[PDB]
RNA sequence: GACCAGGAA
């Protein structure tokens, strides 16, 4: 079709097997490394407290208020709160969330993510709804009270990457895998008697075909084709991690050739 | 009759008043189970 | 992480793995000097003294004691006291420390003085010359 | 409206000032705390 | 009471302690805005300056070896051999 | 404990950040040092002669 | 014993010690915490008159 | 004390899935193994992240004010 | 600050 290729093996909402091809392993690398570390999200970055009467600290609630997942989907159309113009924050730059809580029951009362509510104004961009998978939609428990247990505080989340926390990460895990036969000897396999027999053959081993020993080794060969797996924690629908990933990673390399002419 | 002095007394020995103390006696009474 | 030392996960720890809580409890009260002179739990200023810790009183309530919530630093004074004469007593956070007042307690030793203790939490998160 | 102290065991709020000697209402005990400041404190969330 | 210089009977060559302290006697006085004997052709670190100086066998400065009995043998900086 | 005259050496600083004092592996021996957490003194010569002793 | 053969001294520091691959050989890797507390009295001379001027 | 969000090692969102996990226990009588599983824990990173959590806030919680 | 006691590369 153009380029290097990709054929899809498995989707879902947060699962996208599939393979390139016609790359660089560097280049399949990067993507790699971008998807991880560099595509924006919205997390909450800032909590002020206003009462926390919990078996749990401050800031150990405001730790883990970081880690909720939140709708970043326009999060491209909301500014880094460091490059807009008001004092501190606005709702250019930020989505600020509420959340009180208070042990009603006598039974444990369960403070989940779906109990944040958003005060700021959305100016109608898909951001800053907290991400829920879960089964009966209470996304994640941020924290349990009992009775004149309170908690009252106030979230600002703003955009950032994961190189500069792992909470403004998108993706989870990602898989990533070449050569399952090992026909570049690029690792030498450790063994007690048969490195057939010890190692197990990988799923991709039926993508390609055996080496078949009556063969002289190909050092000509290289190493492209690419069975990768990418996973994501919500904040961002799977495809957009990979498009994303591909498109920061662009623009990383742009920024290059236009510092290479302000040269 | 008359008083000599303090015995300091050991956690959870027979005189000690956590010795017979129930689980949710003690969270009730601060004191870890 | 050669020779007995160790790469650890950045990514990890930002998601919280290894992490600590740390409290330290600091106390005092007002001893009495048999005869009824006795010292005092106050945020104190100048006054004819002018011989008293040298960083910020201003975390002082008018019980010489924090309330618990705010952050404290330095040698930031957590507790105030007084000495008389015929007119400083405070105690200043850990020099090298740092944290967040967490719990004030304010009582009575078995004889009648005010008793007073302080604790402070820092969260202390898994970083370069850190044993394990 | 406001309080200084707070009760331990009871924790019935207790709002007493200097020389008043330290002690609960109906709760007999001595314990007492400080209750957190009005002046809310911030936490980034990393 | 001083060995007259055509008795002298120690190393012709600089020691490695002379030579650090030759060095860094210099390198003090230079940094106390002493008269420097050597176009600093643009130093500036009184060492590298003192190590010039030392190079070129312009440090006016005098090493006064001790023997054990107390006599002692004075060497110029100029006369010492520096293959140390 | 510095029973060596290795015990003490001399090094350029190099100002760096995080809060441990970095050496290169291979002086790690004569140091007799090892990085299961074991600490170590720094002093800073004050005169211009006595950097020299040091870096001579 | 202890107060003459031996000193606690001033201009002196410690930390833990971990190790470093791009070290060169004869440097130490120091905290910028403790390079901002160590002094050198270094002595105005035209040499370093305005390098000097600009750290005050 | 209390499920982490979000395993350390992969960083897969793990906070909600606690509850279910007890109730794939004792109610339906499923091993932890298969539990783990049917909540799409695989990567052993997030299985471990469940299956060796002591959850003490229910502990802590039942003390008094 | 003496002094005692306990625990670390
Ligand atoms: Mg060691
Ligand atoms: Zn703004
Ligand atoms: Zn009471
Ligand atoms: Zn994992």
């Amino acid at each position: 079709e153009e380029g290097p290729q990709v054929k899809i093996r498995e989707a879902s909402k947060d699962n996208v097997d599939f393979i390139l091809s016609n790359v660089d392993l560097a280049m399949a690398n990067s993507l790699r490394r971008v998807m991880i570390a560099e595509i924006p999200t919205l997390a909450i970055d800032s909590v002020e407290v206003e009462t926390n009467t919990t078996v749990l600290a401050d800031e150990f609630i405001a730790h883990r208020l970081g880690l909720i997942p939140l709708q970043s989907m326009d999060i491209e159309q909301l500014e880094y709160s460091r490059d807009c113009f008001c004092e501190d924050h606005c709702d250019k730059c930020s989505v600020v969330l509420t959340l009180q809580a208070f042990g009603e029951s006598e039974s444990t009362t369960n403070v989940y993510s779906k109990d944040l509510v958003i005060v700021s104004n959305l100016m109608g961009r898909n951001i800053g709804h907290p991400i829920i998978q879960d089964k009966e939609g209470n996304g994640v428990l941020i924290c349990k009270l009992r009775k004149g247990q309170e908690l009252k505080l106030t979230c600002v989340a703003k955009k950032g990457i994961a190189k500069e926390h792992a909470k403004w990460g998108p993706a989870a895990a990602i898989e990533f895998e070449y050569d399952p036969w090992n026909k570049l000897k690029h690792t030498d396999y450790w063994y007690e008697q048969d490195s057939a027999k010890e190692w197990p053959q990988s799923k991709n081993c039926e993508y390609e075909d055996p080496p078949n020993e009556g063969d002289p080794f190909d050092y000509k060969a290289q190493a492209d084709t690419f069975y990768m797996n990418v996973e994501s924690v919500g904040s961002i629908p799977v495809d957009q991690v990979v498009v994303r990933g591909i498109d920061t990673l662009q623009k990383k390399v742009a920024s290059i050739l236009l510092a290479l002419t302000q040269m | 009759k008359v008083f000599i002095g303090r015995l300091p007394i050991m956690l959870r020995s027979k005189n000690c008043y956590l010795s017979e103390a129930t689980e949710s006696d003690l969270y009730k009474l601060k004191e870890c189970p | 992480n050669q020779e007995d030392s160790m790469i650890m996960n950045q990514s990890s720890i930002d998601r919280g793995l290894f992490r600590s809580l740390f409290f330290r409890s600091y106390m005092d009260q007002e001893k009495k000097y048999g005869m009824s002179i006795t010292e005092t739990f106050e945020k104190p200023q100048r006054t004819n003294t002018l011989r008293m810790k040298h960083g910020t009183y201003d975390k002082l309530d008018d019980d010489g004691l924090i309330a618990p919530g705010v952050r404290v630093s330095g040698e930031d004074v957590i507790i105030g006291k007084t000495t008389p004469i015929s007119s400083d007593a405070s105690t200043p956070l850990r020099s090298t420390e740092n944290g967040i007042v967490d719990q004030v307690l304010v009582t009575t030793n078995q004889d009648g003085l005010k008793f007073v203790k302080v604790r402070v939490r820092t969260t202390k998160i898994p970083q370069i010359g850190d044993k394990f | 409206a406001t309080l200084k102290y707070i009760c331990a065991e009871c924790s019935s709020k207790l709002s007493l000032s200097r020389t008043d000697a330290v002690r609960c209402k109906d709760c007999g005990h001595r314990i007492l705390l400080k209750a957190r400041t009005k002046r809310l404190v911030q936490f980034e969330a990393r | 009471k001083a060995i007259p210089k055509d008795q002298r009977a120690t190393t012709p060559y600089m020691t490695k302690y002379e030579r650090a302290r030759i060095l860094g006697t210099r390198a003090l006085q230079i940094s106390m805005n002493a008269p420097v004997f050597v176009d600093l052709e643009g130093e500036t670190d009184p060492l590298r300056i003192a190590m010039k100086e030392l190079a070129e066998k312009k440090i006016p400065l005098v090493i006064r070896r001790y023997l054990p009995d107390g006599s002692f043998e004075d060497w110029s900086v100029e006369e010492l051999i520096v293959d140390l | 404990p510095s029973l060596h005259k290795m015990s003490m050496m001399a090094h350029r600083v190099k100002v760096i950040p995080y809060s441990t004092f970095r050496l290169n592996l291979s002086v790690t021996s004569p140091y007799n040092a090892d990085f299961d957490g074991d600490e170590m003194n720094l002093h800073v010569p004050q005169s211009e002669e006595t950097r020299a002793e040091l870096s001579q | 014993r202890g107060n003459l053969m031996g000193k606690r001294v001033d201009f002196s520091a410690r930390t833990v010690i971990s190790g470093d691959p791009n070290l060169e050989l004869d440097q130490v890797g120091v905290p910028k915490s403790i390079a901002k507390t160590l002094t050198y009295p270094e002595v105005v001379t035209p040499y370093n008159i305005d390098r000097l001027t600009q750290l005050v | 004390m209390i499920v982490p969000v979000r395993c350390f090692s992969c960083g897969k969102v793990v906070g909600d899935k606690w509850e279910s996990y007890l109730n794939l226990l004792q109610e339906d009588e499923l091993d932890e193994g298969t539990a783990l599983s049917r909540l799409g824990l695989k990567r052993y990173c997030c299985r471990r992240m469940i299956l060796t959590h002591v959850d003490l806030i229910e502990k802590f919680l039942r003390y008094n004010p």
